[PDB]
DNA sequence: AAAC
DNA sequence: AAAC
DNA sequence: AAAC
DNA sequence: AAAC
């Protein structure tokens, strides 16, 4: 259960850079080979 | 054939971007992740909170609350879910609630409305449970709609109205608080012993009225505890609170030199520590943006209710410590207060609270998030925030009153086979 | 008036004697203590367990199980209870179930039947919950009677029948275990990929059949957990198990010199460590006395089912590890077995188990607690113990088959005012 | 939750001696005075 | 008489 | 439920 | 191609 | 629910 709040992240906003988590794992896409 | 009977738990990256927008006092879903029994969930939401451009420079920070709740499906489908799990593979598929035909009519659940117009009932019901257990005033009736299509376009698109931050007027005692209690006495005697008893019963009443309207509270009162399963309540996993701010933009042309526009950019971070999911459910994350309830016409109770009696002005502790709740009207604390709109206050409350002062020069001045006329309506309409009270505060934009761009870093330690275990027959 | 609004938690001595008696495989309530939310409960049951005098000397110890469960009232009155607590003082009084007009017809609940013939529904319902979640075979249907008056005199007076200790015949695979599974194939092709899938589904079936018939088990399988509130199950607080013994009494008159009577006196102690009661409920303590299921006519499967095939005699691991459950009859393992009574056994079970041997000289010899004829009836009638199978074992007495004299030391750390706070008006 | 069983209390049975718990507390009976 |  |  |  |  919930508690301390913290959006008080002192900083100027940064443009969203990348929708891929923090820790990844196994492979997810199979397309027949490499695709850039 | 032999099949791939197991799986080994490994980290699943369910991270995603969030492009959000809402109104001021409405609770809106900004992210949802369906969880499986036995997985471990963790999230790091980091983004920026922006308000629509305001008409003049910054004057007051707004406060932001971000919440993450867990709602087990059992909680939503009850018996039906239990049976589904037991039945297994041939279980009858789960019920789906109905939405109104519009793209934003399921937006309160942080989702685009499918063309078919239906969504999983757990998504709609979980929201109601969250609202009814932590956001409505304890004394208002639960929200009991069967399908999202029963909602107005503002509830459906922007989320349900939340209450204002507590005030003398914003947080009055519950509506039915009794101001007196009769003991039916006989004509020329009273039973000294019954009287005693009379007091014991009222006590018990009084406590349920003021602090225990909810079953879970009545038990804590006994010094016992109740699981979230005991009363079916969504479990609050994490909550972050913050004040959003920014800076003013100085105009510099011939006509707007001396003029400013407040720019609220607020970097925030919502972190949910690892969480073990005991049974299949959804993890709901919601946002609520609010301003302190500053009205441009609230008066100090002693300055607006006539002639002052000894009871009102002296601060006599024996009086305040011993008389019934005082019933007051919206007119005792507001310049255009409806004398017909009453509320019960604690005696001496006026000495425990101080309203903010807004000089009359600011009354209809656009660009300040102040409430311009005193809320008119029943107790419930006055405590529930009305987003239009803030319309004259901002520049008119397509992204409502606040917008956020977040990166939901979410890791789930789940146990399902690999995407290829999955696409390989052998 | 000012009233005695608080109380300070202090130890409450709820100790009492227990004079008990029951039949052999029936579950009976020997003590019950109603608990309040927030109290702490602890108990030390110490007494002696006696069997009725037996016809000859001791031959086999019986095993004794003592159990203490906690059943919250919410679990029993559901919604009604929740509302009662909230309503408080003027709540509508709780429902009362109906008993049969006899002094021992509520004995299964460890109580004397009141003259009015009714008891608190929580006392009757709690018992059913305990039975249905831990004592019936997973695959038998729940006991769903609305009032104790629907029970036979043996269920009502002595408690419900429990299952025998596991055997090849006493613990067969669940009744509906499938011995085959069809995949509807096309006329001159089979889908290699569908077949694969076919196997994945059966797997899921098979597990629910053999280990997960109960919702709570299906979840553990996922590696999740489920609270006792999740499926409404009585919580097992403590369990003691023991073997009762005693000594033989040597006869010494002209005619009974060479004759003995086994006297089973067994000192036992059932200790429940402190327990925090989260919500109001009953604390049920039950006893079950049983003998290992020794039949006087069980045969070794290989010795009683005809000619032996390679599959039955060789112990070939590839065979046993790969063929369907084997359907057998009561006649393959018993001298007067009904060939019409079937059961599903694991292939190779006969190499994983060994029956006890009773020489035929003992067949109808009274004084041995042996089962004399093989249980006849459906699977359910054969696994549920039948107390009459033990009648010819004991001397005939008014105290049934076993009797116990115990001292229930029980301390509850509750918080209610003192007996005099209580009788003093001021 | 339940666990180890222990009626294995090695001993000859003893007649029940007293129905009053192990730890008592406040006074329970008020009869107007002392009564033996 | 587990007592201001 | 002596479990990928 | 998070592979006996 | 700044609680005998």
């Amino acid at each position: 259960k919930g508690k301390k709040r913290s959006g008080a992240r002192p900083g100027r906003p940064q443009p969203l850079r990348g929708t891929k988590g923090k820790r990844k794992g196994a492979r997810l896409w199979y397309v027949g080979g490499q695709q850039f | 054939s032999n099949i791939q009977t197991g799986a080994e738990r490994m980290p699943h990256d369910l991270s995603h971007l969030g492009f959000l927008a809402g109104q001021i006092g409405r609770l809106i879903t900004i992210s949802t992740t369906p969880v499986i029994a036995g997985d471990s969930f963790e999230m790091d939401a980091v983004g920026a909170l922006r308000l629509s451009p305001l008409r003049r420079g910054l004057a007051i920070d707004s406060t932001v609350d971000i919440f993450t709740f867990y709602v087990p499906h059992r909680h939503v489908y009850g018996e039906q879910w239990i049976k589904f799990m037991k039945d297994g593979v041939n279980a009858t598929p789960l019920p789906t609630v109905n939405t109104t035909g519009y793209i934003d009519h399921a937006a309160f659940l942080g989702t685009i409305n499918p063309d078919t117009n239906k969504i999983p009932k757990h998504l709609f019901q979980g929201y109601l449970n969250i609202y009814n257990n932590y956001f409505k005033a304890p004394w208002m009736p639960d929200r009991t709609e069967a399908n999202p299509n029963e909602l107005n376009q503002d509830d459906a698109r922007y989320g349900f109205r939340c209450c204002h931050l507590k005030n003398i007027w914003t947080a009055p005692l519950p509506p039915e608080t009794e101001l007196s209690r009769q003991m039916t006495t006989s004509t020329t005697s009273i039973d000294i012993m019954g009287l005693q008893a009379a007091y014991a019963n009222l006590h018990t009443d009084q406590e349920r009225d003021y602090f225990m309207q909810r079953y879970r509270d009545v038990i804590s009162s006994f010094g016992g505890k109740t699981s979230y399963d005991a009363d079916n309540r969504p479990l609050l996993v994490m909550r972050s609170n913050l004040w959003a701010s920014g800076y003013d933009v100085d105009g510099t042309d011939q006509t707007s030199l001396g003029q400013f526009s407040g720019r609220v950019q607020q970097t925030y971070k919502h972190s949910v520590p690892r969480f073990f999911v005991p049974e299949h459910g959804t993890m709901f994350t919601l946002a609520l943006v609010r301003f302190p309830p500053t009205a441009t016409k609230e008066i100090q109770y002693l300055n607006a209710k006539g002639a002052l009696t000894y009871t009102d002005i002296a601060g006599d502790p024996v009086l305040y410590g011993n008389l019934p709740p005082r019933e007051i009207s919206m007119k005792d604390v507001f310049r255009s207060g409806d004398s017909s709109k009453k509320f019960k206050i604690a005696e001496g409350q006026w000495y425990r609270y101080a309203p903010s002062y807004v000089s009359p020069a600011y009354h209809l001045l656009e660009g300040f998030p102040f409430i311009q006329e005193p809320p008119s309506g029943d107790l419930q309409e006055r405590v529930l925030i009305r987003h239009h009270d803030y319309d004259q505060c901002f520049q008119s934009v397509q992204l409502l009153q606040w917008n956020s761009q977040v990166k939901f870093n979410v890791t789930v330690y789940r146990n399902l086979p690999t995407t290829r275990d999955s696409i390989m027959t052998s």
